[PDB]
């Protein structure tokens, strides 16, 4: 249940994608029944150790929010 | 040369007290987050009841 | 005293510009703390052509770096060398241009380029004597090519009389990454030529065929085609910073070359530039540095210069080196060679020399060439232009906002007597 | 900061939500039920969930997406499913009594009860916001609430916003390949906002992506699910440049000057090409000009209109993974080099070209495989005029005999509504004639 | 030091004291048995360790007070502040105010002399009635009037709810509402308006209840007026008081009725999900869906606003938010305030009741306004009184307990009066 153990990875990856055990909200696997619709395929499984994304590379934005607050440099 | 000792010393004063104020903005940042984490578990617990 | 300022603009100017300044301070000898932690003694003597003071003894490098999306200031900030920038100096707004040329000049860029301004005047008032300012930006997009010209018509007419560089990477042929292309790069060489004082010719297709045949490189990513345009540009104001014999600054540079004020569109190239199985196999010499100059490979341009003849042609060479063999050896371009050559000019060629080598190398160049063959690029943009304005095929994307189609065919009018212009003086 | 919003319209368009939505949680690390799993552990830089996610106060994360049905039926499988723990209650937009495969009653009749209530939930979304890059909606032609209240939802979100970018994300009919008798009389009819109100239009057959899975994967029979992956992996590489960064990153203003050049030619078609069952993944390389030559194969494209008809006005190449931009180059040069593709004689250009450093992610469960290349091919093409040729024939057949009318026009629908839709179809077939001959 | 005495005036005001003071003694630490320095505000301290309020509970029935005798508040009161009548007034004004409110008006003003001897100095009474029933209307006015002709500058806060539009249970409700306003106008120094109606329907649409009881009604009720005087108890940034936001709020000497709104009455489940900051409160408590009297804003010229912000808010961000409320070009203010507003921020949160309904918030704002939409809230009542009045029904009763026929007149042209006020002073200049 640990990525970092089975797969290698690039240390900045964040824990939601480290540890896959707490995205507890996908389906339970029911045993099937006969009245079993077809669009309710859609995520009927949750995401294991393999599917985790190895790299991310996110966009912040701390720095220009925290910068451009206000506004532009200006002479007066 | 005295004169540049006296101010190599007092830069590097300085740069010690802007040290200072940046391990205190990430202790208020920390203190927000705990405060967040609170709110949070209170709120599950008031759903419970 | 005399120093410059160097504005990077879109998103071709920050990866060319973000190792434009990993490879300066390499040279001045700066850590990316900004503290001084040099060898040699000179180093540091002529910091203020670039750099500038604050308090402590830590060096602060002078730029000011546009954007319309805020994804990049972030990736320069956490670059190796992205420590030493100021915060104020980066401005950036909120939406992209979305590759509209338009877009970039007039509705989505025109709130930002009051604001660059106030960052440029800041930096313009604490100088001795400006040399000039310094811009990077690229012809295929939209960003780089709207609001990065909108900087350089309105910087140009509240400094007159400054000598304004640029650096452009002019679109390709037909290997090219954008299909709205000649919309922009059109409309972007009509105030180009009339508001710049050198620009230079920096093909991505002669800078793939470099990355394969002279150097042998196997998978040329971005990282090191920012860094072959980033040695020119350290390669041609080096006599700015390090003395020598016959130092040849930015700006008499440019009185030598260009002979008729619209023909300022150059050509560059670096001298040495080995495999790096065959650098136990070159000979350090100063001929064997000449001909990799003009050889047809390490042009750096779209346009094979042998299609018509030279107008004026520079020669920065770095390190130390007898004069003698200098000014012979471009003696012996000029009569092995004399038909590719203008003959109302009798002697064609500028030179120049500093004692301070790059490092890791003994000696280095800096090929400028004002060729004639110019002109060839110029009709392949043009007749990808009048391809697409024959039925209109994306021009409502960019009139719809307040550009009138007549805009579009005053560009070709300031397109198709430059391409003239070149024919006229081919002979 | 730059965010998107996804507004999903009727049963086609909550099925592809209940797809994306599974794929966005997997590769970002949000459980199903928000909840950021780090426990006590540090970490630093991050921000990549801002462009479909909002960390909210208590450190839990809600999507910006408004779900709107008629139906009661599909959406209430979310309310009880897995992600209920996840969009937040006023989101769920539920109707009340279905349009019925009609455009009359989800235009005019049963959409007017519901519109006050979705268009205050949009409000609320983008006004707790900084940016907007566009709203990326799914729809499907062949029904009731998925093209009438579409029809009306356009109307009306062109207007009060304007500049904010749009995109459109279709379902269309087949050749062969049809659920309903209705569906000639709608797809007609549907095309009087998608062209004056729609800023890209993407187009999707089911046909196809029918016929793509049984030749390129190891599997027959395939149901619906297996649609809905496939087009989650096309929305998960639009936008994969605004998350995950790159060394020539597009966003949703880049692509839209580059590919349409004229304001009633925006209906690009999609492919994506290293589609392959993931025993097949062992077997053969994808190299970096292997699944680029893959494109433009007839047998791999989206809408079954023959691509050795038209002429391609220009492309958008959306790459992602491990390439090298000198490998790209070498590519693009060798498709011009054949001269069975293409171009149109007024662009010599042709290309715009993406690339990102994220792999492409893999789904549990899923028969794609975990490839460290891939590559989505946008193109506008002459070829899909051809593709209303199989259309305005089935409407005239239709409307001649004036079956199935009486319907539409005891709903507040008036009969000058019906031909003046197919003029403004016969006028496009010669929009995409008029710019196919040379000079 | 500045301390405040309750009286409770009928069933409406009993059950808005009782879910009051289950909120203040569990916002303090007493428990109900009285058994644990900002109580002396509102609780008498004996030696032992028993706090006992400063509360005069009065109703004529007997049974709305031995059920709270009966209730787990038991030990909380003194005996003989829990004070009982012989018979109600049975919905009449004229029955209340003369032939049961005498028997034991003189023990009431008494319990008030001996109460408001045991303090320092006083700050301001707070008693709480209705304008629908009897004894709530006329013993509440003969109470008032005797009180302020008695103690004079000291002033006073009247808590009332209004007969709502479509809302109403009795059928002499426009005869009791416009005959307690004549003698209840000019001594009381002031007085807060609320209905039901609107209560209904923040209950039915903000929170995700349906179908409330007086609970839940009288628990936003103990919010309000825990909102407004926890600048007295709690100490914070900028704490307000009574005599502040008297003269800040009533601008002419008969315009003394503020409205109520609370900003944020939303449920845990959407709290969760939604962010909450303060200027988005700041617009919310003047989203004309969210006040507490049906009077439509957009007809209405706001003459005053006074914000009282509690939790963790700090001033910049109150400022832009009034900044961004007069920049809108929907909301109407009068023609001669610049300023508009006053501001109040404590520094504790509001404190939540066991049971209710509510959440939590980090940040609360309680919104009074004095505006000009109130006054197409009274011509409902004065038509409704002259369809009553015209031929003359259930006058008959309160005439024979005791009255002439002039005297509604006289309350009629008293509203007349009120009418022409709030039309004259809200126009233009």
């Amino acid at each position: 249940e640990k990525t970092s153990d089975y797969y290698r990875i690039s240390e900045k990856l964040p824990v939601r994608f480290n540890n896959p055990g707490w995205f507890h909200g996908y389906g339970t696997k029911e045993a099937v029944s006969m009245y079993r619709t077809s669009n309710q395929t859609y995520g009927s499984r949750a995401p294991t150790v393999h599917e985790m994304p190895k790299v991310f590379y996110p966009s912040s934005n701390k720095f220009s929010r925290q910068h451009a607050a206000f506004g532009m440099f200006q002479s007066h | 040369y005295e004169q540049m000792k006296r101010d190599a010393e007092i830069e590097r004063i300085m740069m010690e007290e802007h040290d200072r104020l940046l391990k205190e903005e990430s202790a208020k940042q920390e203190r927000r987050n705990k405060e967040r984490a609170q709110y949070y578990l209170d709120l599950e617990k008031q759903l419970e009841d | 005293m005399r120093e410059i300022v160097h504005l990077q603009a879109g998103q071709c100017g920050n990866q060319i510009g973000a190792k434009f300044w990993e490879v300066i301070s390499d040279e001045h000898g700066i850590d990316p703390t900004g503290t001084y932690h040099g060898d040699s003694d000179l180093q540091l003597e002529r910091i203020n052509v670039y750099y500038n003071e604050a308090t402590g003894g830590k060096y602060v490098p002078r730029a000011v770096l546009v954007d319309l999306e805020p994804g990049t200031m972030d990736s320069v900030r956490s670059g190796p060398f992205g420590q030493i920038f100021r915060p104020d100096n980066f401005v950036f707004g909120q939406s992209g241009a979305g590759n509209n040329w338009a877009k970039g000049h007039y509705t989505e860029g025109a709130e930002l380029v009051d604001s660059v301004l106030d960052v440029v005047r800041k930096e313009a008032e604490s100088c001795d004597c400006l040399q000039g300012f310094q811009l990077t930006h690229s012809l295929g997009g939209g960003t780089g090519s709207g609001m990065g010209t909108l900087l350089i018509s309105k910087i140009r007419e509240e400094y007159p009389d400054r000598i304004m560089n640029t650096f452009s990477v002019v679109p390709s042929p037909k290997v090219s990454d954008t299909v709205v292309e000649p919309y922009n790069a059109t409309l972007s060489v009509h105030q180009l030529v009339e508001n710049t004082d050198e620009t230079y010719c920096i093909d991505n297709e002669a800078l793939y065929d470099i990355c394969f045949r002279t150097l042998k490189l196997t998978t040329p990513t971005y990282g090191d085609l920012n860094h072959l345009v980033s040695a020119t540009m350290s390669g041609v104001t080096t006599c700015l910073r390090f003395p020598g014999q016959l130092n040849a600054d930015l700006r008499k540079l440019a009185v030598n070359m260009v002979p008729f004020p619209r023909l300022h569109f150059f050509m560059p190239g670096f001298a040495p530039l080995t495999s790096r199985g065959s650098q136990q196999y070159r000979a350090l010499t100063v001929p064997e540095l000449t001909q990799q100059m003009f050889d047809a490979k390490n042009m750096m341009a779209a346009c094979d210069p042998r299609h018509g003849r030279y107008l004026t042609v520079a020669a920065v060479f770095r390190g130390r080196m007898s004069m003698k063999e200098v000014d012979e050896q471009m003696l012996n371009v000029q009569n092995k060679n004399s038909s590719y050559f203008v003959e109302w000019i009798p002697n064609n060629v500028k030179t120049a020399v500093c004692d301070i080598p790059p490092r890791g190398l003994k000696m280095s160049a800096t090929f400028i060439g004002n060729s004639t063959a110019i002109q060839e690029l110029f009709k392949r943009i043009s007749e990808q232009f009048t391809a697409m304005f024959r039925r209109k095929a994306f021009l409502h994307w960019y009139t719809g906002e307040g550009m009138d189609e007549m805009e579009f065919t005053e560009a070709e009018s300031n397109m198709n007597d430059l391409v003239s212009e070149y024919q006229q003086y081919q002979d | 900061m730059r965010e998107c919003i996804s507004i999903h319209v009727g049963q086609a368009g909550v099925q592809i939500g209940n797809a994306c939505w599974e794929l966005y949680c997997l590769e970002h690390g949000i459980q199903p039920d928000g909840q950021m799993p780090s426990d006590k552990t540090i970490g630093g830089g991050d921000d990549s969930f801002n462009t479909f996610f909002s960390e909210t106060g208590a450190g839990k994360h809600v999507p910006r997406a408004v779900f709107v049905d008629l139906e009661p039926t599909v959406i209430d499988e979310v309310r009880t499913g897995t992600y209920r723990q996840l969009f937040h209650p006023e989101q769920l937009i539920t109707g009340k009594e279905d349009a019925a495969n009609n455009y009359a009653r989800g235009h005019y009749t049963i959409g007017k009860e519901i519109i006050d209530l979705v268009l205050d939930r949009i409000r609320k979304l983008a006004d707790q916001c900084t940016g907007l890059q566009g709203f990326l909606v799914f729809h499907s032609f062949g029904g009731g609430t998925g093209s009438g209240f579409t029809s009306l939802l356009m109307e009306r979100l062109s207007v009060d916003y304007g500049k904010k970018s749009k995109l459109e994300f279709s379902i269309y009919p087949a050749p062969q390949v049809s659920t309903a008798v209705v569906e000639p009389y709608n797809s007609i009819l549907t095309t009087h906002t998608t062209l004056e109100h729609s800023d890209c239009a993407f187009m999707v057959d089911n046909e196809a992506i029918y016929d793509i899975c049984r030749r390129n994967l190891d599997i027959e029979r395939p149901t619906y699910t297996n649609l809905n992956r496939l087009i989650g992996q096309i929305v998960s590489s639009i936008t994969a440049s605004l998350r995950f960064d790159g060394a020539l990153n597009v966003d949703l203003t880049e692509f839209q000057t580059n590919l349409v050049p004229y304001p009633r030619i925006h209906f690009p078609l999609a492919t994506y090409a290293p589609v392959i069952s993931a025993e097949k993944a062992y077997h053969e390389q994808l190299s970096v000009a292997e699944i680029t030559n893959a494109c433009f194969e007839p047998a791999n494209q989206m809408v079954k209109c023959d691509p050795r008809h038209g002429k391609y006005m220009a492309c958008c190449l959306l790459y992602r993974g491990d390439v090298v931009p000198k490998d790209v180059n070498a590519a693009i040069a060798t498709i011009k080099t054949k001269r069975t593709i293409q171009f149109v004689d007024w662009c010599p250009t042709g290309f715009k070209v993406g690339i990102n450093y994220q792999p492409p992610t893999v789904v549990p469960g899923g028969d794609l495989a975990k490839v460290q290349r891939a590559v989505c091919m946008l193109s506008n093409t002459t070829a899909i005029a051809e593709a209303w040729a199989r259309l305005d024939h089935k409407f005239d057949l239709m409307y001649a005999k004036r079956a199935f009318v009486h319907w539409y026009v005891g709903e507040g629908m008036e009969e000058g509504e019906f031909s003046e839709a197919r003029e403004d179809m016969a006028a496009l077939e010669k929009d995409y004639e008029e710019v196919g001959v040379d000079s």
